[PDB]
Protein backbone atom coordinates (compact mmCIF):
# COMPACT_ATOMS: atom_id res chain seq x y z
CA UNK A 1 0.00 0.00 0.00
CA UNK A 2 1.33 3.25 -0.79
CA UNK A 3 2.38 5.36 2.62
CA UNK A 4 1.33 9.06 2.56
CA UNK A 5 4.57 11.19 3.98
CA UNK A 6 2.11 13.83 5.08
CA UNK A 7 -1.09 15.06 4.63
CA UNK A 8 -3.22 17.88 5.17
CA UNK A 9 -6.82 18.73 5.28
CA UNK A 10 -8.74 22.29 4.06
CA UNK A 11 -12.56 22.05 4.17
CA UNK A 12 -14.75 24.85 3.12
CA UNK A 13 -18.54 25.47 2.57
CA UNK A 14 -19.67 22.33 5.03
CA UNK A 15 -23.31 22.48 5.43
CA UNK A 16 -24.79 19.65 8.07
CA UNK A 17 -27.47 18.03 6.29
CA UNK A 18 -29.02 14.61 4.93
CA UNK A 19 -27.34 15.27 1.53
CA UNK A 20 -23.43 15.19 1.45
CA UNK A 21 -23.29 18.89 1.94
CA UNK A 22 -19.45 18.95 3.05
CA UNK A 23 -16.59 19.21 1.02
CA UNK A 24 -12.42 18.55 1.90
CA UNK A 25 -9.54 18.36 0.28
CA UNK A 26 -6.77 16.39 0.94
CA UNK A 27 -3.05 17.57 0.14
CA UNK A 28 -0.60 14.75 -0.09
CA UNK A 29 3.08 13.88 -1.42
CA UNK A 30 2.99 10.10 -0.90
CA UNK A 31 5.78 8.15 -2.43
CA UNK A 32 4.22 5.64 -4.72
CA UNK A 33 1.53 5.77 -7.04
CA UNK A 34 -1.95 3.42 -5.80
CA UNK A 35 -5.02 3.11 -4.19
CA UNK A 36 -5.84 4.13 -0.74
CA UNK A 37 -9.12 3.68 1.21
CA UNK A 38 -10.37 7.23 2.70
CA UNK A 39 -12.08 7.20 5.61
CA UNK A 40 -13.79 9.45 8.61
CA UNK A 41 -13.32 8.27 12.13
CA UNK A 42 -16.23 10.05 13.26
CA UNK A 43 -19.80 8.57 13.76
CA UNK A 44 -21.04 11.78 13.15
CA UNK A 45 -19.51 12.64 9.61
CA UNK A 46 -19.56 10.19 6.78
CA UNK A 47 -17.43 10.30 3.48
CA UNK A 48 -19.28 9.71 0.54
CA UNK A 49 -16.03 7.76 -1.16
CA UNK B 1 -40.34 87.06 -23.47
CA UNK B 2 -40.04 86.29 -20.22
CA UNK B 3 -40.88 82.20 -19.98
CA UNK B 4 -37.20 81.96 -18.16
CA UNK B 5 -35.44 78.51 -18.90
CA UNK B 6 -37.13 75.32 -19.45
CA UNK B 7 -36.51 72.26 -16.74
CA UNK B 8 -34.31 71.01 -20.08
CA UNK B 9 -31.92 72.63 -18.19
CA UNK B 10 -33.47 74.01 -14.93
CA UNK B 11 -34.48 70.29 -13.13
CA UNK B 12 -32.76 68.92 -10.35
CA UNK B 13 -30.62 65.45 -10.12
CA UNK B 14 -29.37 66.00 -13.74
CA UNK B 15 -32.10 64.30 -15.71
CA UNK B 16 -33.30 65.39 -19.05
CA UNK B 17 -37.27 66.23 -19.79
CA UNK B 18 -39.40 64.92 -23.04
CA UNK B 19 -43.09 65.86 -23.90
CA UNK B 20 -44.51 62.67 -25.81
CA UNK B 21 -45.88 61.46 -22.55
CA UNK B 22 -44.28 63.93 -20.81
CA UNK B 23 -41.55 62.09 -19.03
CA UNK B 24 -38.42 62.75 -16.84
CA UNK B 25 -35.81 60.36 -18.03
CA UNK B 26 -32.72 59.03 -16.03
CA UNK B 27 -33.04 61.23 -12.60
CA UNK B 28 -30.27 59.78 -10.29
CA UNK B 29 -31.94 61.12 -7.17
CA UNK B 30 -32.68 58.18 -4.08
CA UNK B 31 -31.87 54.60 -3.32
CA UNK B 32 -34.34 52.16 -4.54
CA UNK B 33 -34.93 48.70 -2.62
CA UNK B 34 -34.72 45.60 -4.58
CA UNK B 35 -35.83 41.89 -3.82
CA UNK B 36 -35.09 39.27 -6.37
CA UNK B 37 -36.73 35.46 -6.41
CA UNK B 38 -33.76 33.93 -8.46
CA UNK B 39 -34.51 30.58 -9.49
CA UNK B 40 -32.86 27.33 -8.04
CA UNK B 41 -31.77 26.59 -12.17
CA UNK B 42 -29.28 29.24 -11.42
CA UNK B 43 -27.28 27.73 -8.04
CA UNK B 44 -25.51 24.96 -8.45
CA UNK B 45 -24.18 23.25 -4.93
CA UNK B 46 -20.55 23.55 -3.99
CA UNK B 47 -19.14 20.07 -4.74
CA UNK B 48 -19.42 21.34 -8.94
C1 LIG C 1 -39.03 90.23 -25.34
O1 LIG C 1 -38.24 89.47 -24.44
C2 LIG C 1 -36.89 89.87 -24.24
C3 LIG C 1 -36.20 88.84 -23.38
O2 LIG C 1 -36.05 89.33 -22.07
C4 LIG C 1 -36.89 91.28 -23.64
O3 LIG C 1 -35.60 91.74 -23.35
C5 LIG C 1 -37.49 92.21 -24.68
O4 LIG C 1 -37.59 93.52 -24.20
C6 LIG C 1 -38.89 91.75 -25.07
N1 LIG C 1 -39.43 92.53 -26.16
C7 LIG C 1 -38.99 92.60 -27.43
C8 LIG C 1 -39.79 93.52 -28.32
O5 LIG C 1 -38.03 91.99 -27.88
Amino acid sequence: SPTILEVSCTVADCIYSADFGGSLTLQYKADREGHCPVHSHSTTAVLKE
Amino acid sequence: NNSGRPLQETAPFGCKIEVEPLRASNCAYGHIPISIDIPDAAFVRSSE
